[PDB]
């Protein structure tokens, strides 16, 4: 009945990851391990503790028994990035697990490609002027933001979204600073700033 | 004598108690396996030679038994005499001493 | 409010005995004094595949109402005793997709350990012929065999499906849903 | 090939009524072997299975808990689909509503899954913007999210990035998203900036000329 | 008949040699059944040494015998002087009259008449026939047939040894057959061929033996299910006495019955050995009454020894649905039941405790089938009713007294197997009786002696009681908390209460009670207190066709007491609606009360929470004092009420005293 499983476990690129999941006499019952990437359906793979659904890994394998039930990557590549969450059934109750976050270390700190975008024509015409600064392919993601109408600092108005996973298993990100279009002409040029990991890289 | 051996396979070879007269049952040692009936018909007038039977002592002891037994009533010392005779031989019987003989030691 | 004083209890007046019969022929008290020892024929019945009730294609489980369930199989105890062969039709009847089971390829120690320590319970591994002990599931068995019976059982105590010697008698019969 | 997709309205008033339908193919809802199920996923309640139903002897409906007065799943044999009725919602019953097949255990192939949000506010239009090289397409102020973009109806797939919508502190949504041309490349061919927003019933092509 | 004349056996045993003339003529007719020839067919004379290795080789043979020294009882007694001496055929009219008049039945007419069928003991039944020579003789028989006829026992014995033959059918049909032969070594069976009885004997005493024979094989099949202890059957058998060995029987049958052997008969050890020992005690009775050698045996010794084979034939034909042929003597029958009419049944508890017994025996003996003499009745309830006068009130029942009344207690079962009767009312009076003495403590021993096997689980007045209320978990409230007794026996000994107490079937509950179609919810019913003039029934249901409905100041009881009054039997039309009355309090009263006021009413302690805790019928003014009397009025206890249940139809509250 009780589903506990650890919030996030790590492992090296290469190296066997383990994920557990506890309770009473869970070995008595089929644990199922589903595994949901960042933005996107939870898929089955695993079933029956062990038995595998057609077109998983082999690296995938399952164990159960007593109170502990594991799941473990051998491999552990690319795409293994997820959230696992194990599954049982208790009487008339299906018990889903609370989540374990599963973080492929040994990827290298890749650099941001930031880019920016000024109010478009139509944007213009209307009274309304938002500017875009669009962070990709970048790795830890974790970046602050900040806008300079021209070498002074601003924090009123501005809009940022959560680091959201890649195809390539990577990070992006999107900032606005929305504005008046008279407070276009007002300042020179205005800069998107972003720390990565300490260093700056900023656009005008 | 020498003893004999019992063959019942013998078809349409009849066998009656109304006509058997003498029995002769051996002893110990004297045949060993106790094949101890030699059944002789009544001997009133039929010259010499073989009319007799041979058959299997102990079966025919137990027979003799039991019915001196069951008329233990009518039974006049001379016949009680013979019971208990007759039951110490029973008593003299070996099953196990069979088990290892080959047996038809008489053919 | 008054009390009246009533009389000490006693029992009830009976009528005299009749009187017994000295006339009595004797021969006509017993019966014949010639007495044969009496002697039973009983009907043998041999025993076939039920087919008419099977093996279910099927997956269910009252998941509410189940005695105990494992793995992928959910156990039922039947609330009413029953016949041994009739639970063939005892399990279908009951909740769908429930069949008669035979519980090692599950492992029965399970399904011993949910038993009163005297309560019996009517298993589905058989032989039809005089072949293998086998069940709906298929397959071979070890089994405790020690009477000439097709029928099983199990107690608190058992370690292996033991041979009934009476089928007919009335006990509780393990069934099964299927989750596959 | 087993698949099977959700859809109904995604914008629910609270109390009110909530209702949904996944059609399936490559399978049969009167199968005698599977569960249709539906489950739900929200950060305040996590992952929850919501309710089932399946069709042996006679046709067999389960519920949870949670939602055991509140909630009915009714199949349909013609269509090979099976309904959501979710009545008295409250925003805790703000989630992504997902449906899947099952056998009791296991939740084999699940579906697309349809985010349903509750607000009581009213449907707001996207406002429509356009803009080695990139070039792409802003889409600000609109409520029912979500909204799909897309390039030449799908024949352009390679170097295009949609980023995530976010949420302005006045509750309407905004997301970008741009392709990647060589800067060599600038005025070859033509590049059309499809915008899908369902819950307006709203489809607009932006073409993008430099 | 048959051409067949005298015959001489020549043999040299000593070194001479001599012979013997057995003339078959003549001794044929000194012994008419002797048929020689029939005997030598059986005899294989011509069999060759092989044949006679091979049937020897097929025969189970003893892996020792157990040579045991066991010491014949002291059955039958010696003559008394001054018995008078009773042929059972020439039984005449006025032989001796009185309990008190001493008296001997012959032994050789009463053998003549136990004996008296005539039939084949040993049959030429494989493997009967390889080892015994078939016999004709008189014999009597107990024989059972279980699972299907598939599981059969014939035990068939003479005045000299016994034979029980087991027999199991397989499914297929392979039949496995085992037979057991006890008797004095003397006079066993006579024995054919090779075999010898030494190599057979599984037990020996100095003049006793048991012996097995079966094949091999058949002995292997058996043993899978039936490992018997025969040293401990062969040892019962040589020292108990008869009556002692036939009530040992009876305990292990009625056990049976308490675990269901008698509606699912299982194949175990226990069973098997029981079916045996059945035939066993038969055989010792008519083994004794042989040896005694043309002499007398005592009407006492008669009388115990067959009213234990009475009881035993009709428990047993009950159970396993068992034949007695024999054992049976019309003389005895004829005797007993003429010095019951030298007795009034009425005041049959009267007399002494010895004088109780010997008659309740002769009663059974006597008259052993229902509806010739149904005043018997009469009788046994005249000693209940003694015997509750004479009991420490409340208190558990003690040994002599409950044998004294399992003797009576058989004649008023028997009436109440019947469908139709004509001593209701006695029959009333013993079972209302035995609601007063089934008490808490008394539940208690017979709970202990279930648990422990002892005496005390045979017969209790519970048994035949007219309490509905006693369940599990009442029953284990008042179970003993001796924790030297396992618990779990406990547990066994409360479901086999509940078994002997199961209105389901069990045709000795009820029927008769004349009150029995005044209730519609059979089920919630607690107490029936057929009183004079009145029928009582307490319940928990208000749904009760009677003249009443009173409802007992009971305090949040799941169970609430409704009592509910029938006036002379007699079902009033339509069930009583409304309310159910109050139960009048009566606080104005006297201990000291010089007269019985209360004689003939019933006192039923009670509390709000427990339930119906005693019963107690005024009989006499001697229970009236000891009630009065006594600490059974504790007041001080509030949660404990105290009814009053009257011949008038009124149920009062006695509650204070002044
Ligand atoms: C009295 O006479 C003889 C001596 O015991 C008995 O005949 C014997 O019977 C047995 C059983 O049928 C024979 O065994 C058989 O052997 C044949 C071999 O061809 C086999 O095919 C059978 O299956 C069986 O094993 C045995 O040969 C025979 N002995 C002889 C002829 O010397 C006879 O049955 C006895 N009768 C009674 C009533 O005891
Ligand atoms: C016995 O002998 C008599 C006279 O010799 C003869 O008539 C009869 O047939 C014989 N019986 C048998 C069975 O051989
Ligand atoms: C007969 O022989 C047996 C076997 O050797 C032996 O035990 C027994 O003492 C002998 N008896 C006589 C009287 O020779
Ligand atoms: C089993 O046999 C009976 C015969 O009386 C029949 O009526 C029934 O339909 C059979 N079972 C099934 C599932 O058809
Ligand atoms: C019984 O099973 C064994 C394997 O355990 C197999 O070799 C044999 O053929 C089977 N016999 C029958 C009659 O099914
Ligand atoms: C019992 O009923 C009878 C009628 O059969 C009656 O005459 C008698 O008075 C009643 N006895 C008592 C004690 O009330």
């Amino acid at each position: 009945y009780e589903l506990t499983q650890p919030p996030s476990v790590s492992a090296a690129s290469g190296q066997t990851a383990r994920i557990t999941c506890g309770g009473d006499n869970i070995g008595s019952k089929n644990v199922q391990w589903y595994q949901q990437k960042p933005a996107q359906a939870p898929v089955l793979v695993i079933y029956a503790d062990s038995k595998r659904p057609s077109g998983v890994p082999e690296r995938f394998s399952g164990s159960n028994s007593g109170n502990t039930a594991t799941l473990t990557i051998s491999g552990v590549e690319a795409g293994d990035e997820a959230d696992y969450y194990c599954q049982v059934w208790d009487r008339s109750s299906n018990i889903f697990g609370v989540g374990t976050r599963l973080t492929v270390l040994g990827q290298p700190k890749a650099a941001p490609s930031v880019t920016l975008f000024p109010p478009s024509s139509e944007e213009l015409q209307a009274n309304k002027a938002t500017l875009v600064c669009l962070i990709s392919d970048f790795y830890p993601g974790a970046v602050t933001v900040a806008w300079k109408a021209d070498s002074s600092p601003v924090k009123a108005g501005v809009e940022t979204t959560t680091p959201s996973k890649q195809s390539n298993n990577k990070y992006a990100a999107s900032s606005y600073l929305s504005l008046t279009p008279e407070q276009w002409k007002s300042h020179r040029s205005y800069s998107c700033q972003v720390t990565h990991e300490g260093s700056t890289v900023e656009k005008t | 004598y020498p003893c004999c051996h019992v063959t019942q396979l013998r078809a349409q070879h009849l066998l009656a108690l109304e006509n058997i007269s003498d029995i002769y049952l051996v002893s110990n040692q004297t045949c060993d396996g106790f094949s101890l009936a030699s059944l002789n018909s009544p001997k009133n007038g039929s010259n010499q030679l073989v009319i007799s039977r041979c058959a299997n002592g102990l079966n025919v002891v137990s027979f003799f038994i039991s019915i001196l037994k069951r008329s233990s009533s009518a039974l006049t010392g001379h016949l009680r005499e013979l019971l208990t005779t007759l039951e110490t031989l029973y008593g003299s019987f070996s099953v196990e001493d069979l088990f290892g003989a080959n047996l038809n030691r008489y053919a | 409010i008054t009390w009246v004083p009533k009389p000490n209890v006693e029992v009830w007046p009976v009528d005299p005995p009749p009187p017994v019969n000295f006339n009595k022929t004797a021969e006509q008290e017993y019966g014949d004094k010639e007495v044969k020892l009496p002697h039973w024929t009983p009907t043998l019945h041999t025993f076939q595949v039920p087919q008419n009730y099977t093996k279910a294609n099927c997956t269910y489980c009252n998941t509410r109402e189940y005695t105990f369930s494992y793995k992928g199989c959910c156990f039922y105890f039947t609330k009413k005793k029953h016949t041994w062969n009739g639970c063939f039709q005892a399990c279908a009847e009951l909740y769908p997709c429930t069949y008669f089971y035979g519980p090692t390829p599950d492992i029965l120690p399970v399904v011993t350990r949910n038993l009163n320590a005297i309560e019996s319970l009517w298993v589905g591994v058989y032989r039809v012929g005089e072949g293998n002990w086998t069940s709906l599931d298929g397959g071979t068995f070890k089994v405790y065999q020690i009477f000439g019976s097709h029928c099983t059982y199990v107690s608190k105590f058992s370690t292996v499906p033991v041979s009934h010697h009476e089928c007919s008698f009335l006990k509780p019969c393990l069934c099964v849903s299927q989750r596959s | 090939q087993v698949q099977l997709q959700e859809s109904g309205p995604g914008l629910v008033k609270p109390s009110q009524t909530l209702s949904l339908t996944c059609a399936i193919s490559g399978d049969s809802v009167s199968s005698n072997s599977a569960t249709w199920n539906w489950i739900r996923q929200s950060p305040s309640r996590g992952l929850e299975w919501l309710g089932r139903t399946y069709y042996r002897s006679k046709w067999y409906y389960d519920y949870a808990q949670s939602v055991q007065n509140r909630i009915s799943i009714n199949p349909d044999t013609s269509k090979n689909q099976f309904s959501l009725q979710l009545n008295s919602v409250t925003p805790e019953d703000m989630a992504v509503y997902y449906c899947a097949r099952g056998d009791f255990d296991a939740f084999d192939f699940w579906g697309q899954g349809l985010r349903v949000t509750v607000s009581s506010a009213s449907t707001k239009g996207p406002s429509v913007f356009p803009l080695t090289a990139a070039l792409g397409c802003l889409v600000k102020d609109y409520f029912p999210e979500p909204v799909t973009v897309s390039w030449n109806s799908g024949a352009l797939t390679s170097g295009v990035h949609t980023f995530p919508a976010v949420l302005q502190s006045s509750g309407l949504y905004s997301l970008s998203s741009v392709v990647t041309v060589p800067s060599s490349s600038l005025g070859t061919q033509t590049y059309i900036c499809n915008v899908n927003h369902k819950p307006s019933n709203t489809k607009v092509d932006k073409k993008v000329e430099p | 008949a048959a051409s067949l004349s005298e015959v001489k056996l020549h043999l040299d045993i000593e070194g001479h040699a001599s012979h013997y003339t057995i003339p078959w003529t003549e001794l044929m007719a000194k012994v008419p059944g002797l048929s020689p020839e029939a005997l030598w067919r059986e005899a294989n004379v011509t069999e060759d040494l092989a044949s006679m290795l091979n049937r020897y080789k097929l025969i189970y043979k003893t892996s020792g015998t157990l040579g045991i020294a066991l010491a014949e009882p002291v059955d039958i007694p010696a003559v008394s002087e001054g018995s008078m001496q009773v042929d059972a055929s020439k039984v005449h009219p006025g032989v001796i009259s009185g309990l008190n008049s001493p008296a001997c039945m012959l032994s050789a007419p009463l053998e003549k008449q136990l004996f008296y069928y005539i039939g084949t003991m040993l049959p030429n039944t494989r493997p009967h026939s390889y080892v015994f020579y078939q016999l004709r003789c008189h014999l009597s028989y107990v024989a059972l047939s279980i699972n299907g006829d598939k599981f059969q026992y014939t035990g068939a014995m003479t005045s000299k040894f016994l034979m029980g033959t087991y027999k199991r059918v397989t499914e297929k049909g392979d039949e496995h057959v085992l037979s057991l032969v006890f008797g004095k070594t003397k006079d066993l069976p006579d024995l054919r061929g090779p075999f010898s009885y030494p190599s057979l004997t599984s037990a020996q005493s100095g003049d006793y033996s048991l012996v097995i024979v079966t094949t091999f094989v058949h002995y292997a099949n058996f043993h899978n299910y039936f490992v018997p202890n025969l040293k401990d059957m062969f040892s019962r058998a040589v020292t108990m006495t008869a009556a002692s060995y036939a009530r040992y029987v009876l305990q292990k049958l009625v056990l049976l019955e308490m675990k269901g052997g008698c509606r699912e008969p299982e194949l175990d050890t226990e069973t098997l050995t029981t079916m045996f020992e059945v035939s066993v005690a038969f055989f010792k009775v008519g083994h004794a009454v042989g040896e005694t050698g043309n002499g007398c045996v005592d009407l006492r010794w008669l009388a115990k020894s067959f009213f234990e084979l009475t009881v035993l034939k009709d428990i047993i034909g009950i159970c396993y649905g068992a034949t007695v042929k024999g054992m049976q003597s019309y003389g005895l029958e004829r005797l007993a039941a003429m010095l019951m009419a030298t007795v009034k049944m009425e005041e049959l508890g009267h007399l002494t405790t010895e004088k109780q017994e010997y008659a309740l025996r002769l009663a059974t003996v006597g008259y052993p089938k229902a509806g010739v003499y149904s005043g018997l009745i009469g009788g046994a309830t005249s000693v209940l009713l003694s015997a509750y006068n004479r009991h420490p009130l409340f208190q558990p029942l003690h040994t002599v007294m409950r044998e004294t009344l399992f003797i009576g207690s058989h004649v008023v079962l028997r009436e109440l197997r019947l469908n139709v009767t004509t001593q209701g009312p006695n029959l009333a009076l013993y079972q209302l009786l035995s609601t007063a003495l089934c008490s808490a403590l008394e539940i208690g021993e017979v709970l202990r002696g279930l648990a422990l096997g002892t005496e005390s689980g045979l017969f209790s007045p519970c048994y035949l009681s007219l309490r509905f209320d006693l369940t599990r978990d009442k029953l284990l409230s008042m179970a003993p908390q001796e924790a030297t007794l396992d618990q779990a026996a406990v547990s066994n000994a409360v479901d086999g209460f509940l078994g002997r107490l199961s209105l389901e079937r069990e045709d000795r509950d009820a029927w008769h009670l004349p009150a029995y179609k005044c209730v519609d919810r059979l089920d919630k019913v607690l107490m029936i207190i057929p009183l004079i003039n009145v029928t009582f029934i307490i319940s928990s249901d208000r749904e009760v066709r009677g003249s009443a409905l009173y409802e007992a100041s009971t305090t949040y009881l799941s169970s609430s007491l409704f009592l509910s009054p029938v006036i002379m039997n007699k079902c009033s039309q339509g069930a009583v609606a409304g309310e159910p009355r109050q139960i009048p309090k009566i606080q104005n009263f006297t201990r000291t009360q010089k007269s019985c006021i209360f004689c003939g009413f019933a006192l039923l302690s009670y509390d709000e929470k427990e339930g119906l805790e005693t019963t107690t019928y005024i009989t006499s003014q001697e229970v009236q004092n000891s009630i009065l009397s006594s600490n059974y009025f504790d007041f001080d206890n509030l949660h404990v009420h105290y009814l009053l249940l009257t011949t008038n139809g009124t149920v009062m509250e006695i509650a204070g005293l002044y």
